[PDB]
């Protein structure tokens, strides 16, 4: 459909230079994030449909949950080990479904039950690389002015309006969502 | 439910 500012998206008031072409913001604590990415799979539909070589990012936010910032480091570990797809469902589950993730040791146990070697996790968790990823996330949440999640910003300049995409079903919504992004990408 | 987000 026609894309116009204020309808399917809004302009960032202070854009971010040298940002990835797509930046996703989420929290493992957020029921809406679970709903958006694990059930409806809107970010995954989007990731599948963008042009080849599109620079993508997915950042965790500190500001939800008692272990927000510990969970942001967990997500950095997941990125560093490249096991996002394996642990992401378990981390959502452990936070929201079973509430079995009570402490940082529980985060560690979660990675290990998702097949990550304890020794790799221990090497990674306070590594320079994981430290850099944590900084990367935290700074992104500031520079993109992210106050709520799920959120997606394109070209460091356009903020998606999730309540501005219309669909007769969630399945269409994700396709519809993916449709809007690619239009903002060619822009 | 895309209407609202968690802040």
């Amino acid at each position: 459909a026609d894309i116009s500012e204020g309808k399917q998206y809004t302009n960032l008031s202070k854009p971010v230079a040298g940002a990835p072409q797509v930046v996703e913001f989420f929290s493992f604590y957020s029921p809406h994030c679970y709903q958006f990415s694990e059930v409806y799979k809107v970010n995954s539909t989007v990731e599948k449909n963008v042009p080849e070589n599109t620079k993508m990012a997915r950042y965790h936010v500190d500001f939800l949950g008692p272990l927000g910032k510990e969970m942001t480091r967990a997500w950095a570990v997941a990125i560093a080990l490249g096991v996002e797809d394996q642990v992401s469902p378990a981390l959502f589950k452990g936070i929201q479904e079973t509430q079995s993730i009570r402490s940082v040791d529980d985060i560690r146990t979660t990675f290990i039950n998702a097949g990550v070697k304890a020794e790799d996790y221990d090497a990674a968790i306070n590594s320079f690389v994981v430290n850099s990823l944590v900084s990367q996330q935290q700074n992104a949440v500031t520079d993109f002015q992210i106050n709520g999640v799920p959120a997606m910003v394109i070209d460091g300049k356009y903020k998606m309006k999730n309540d501005g995409i219309s669909a007769k079903s969630p399945e269409e919504y994700a396709k519809a969502y993916s449709d809007v992004v690619n239009q903002l990408l060619m822009k | 439910p895309w209407a609202t987000c968690d802040s």
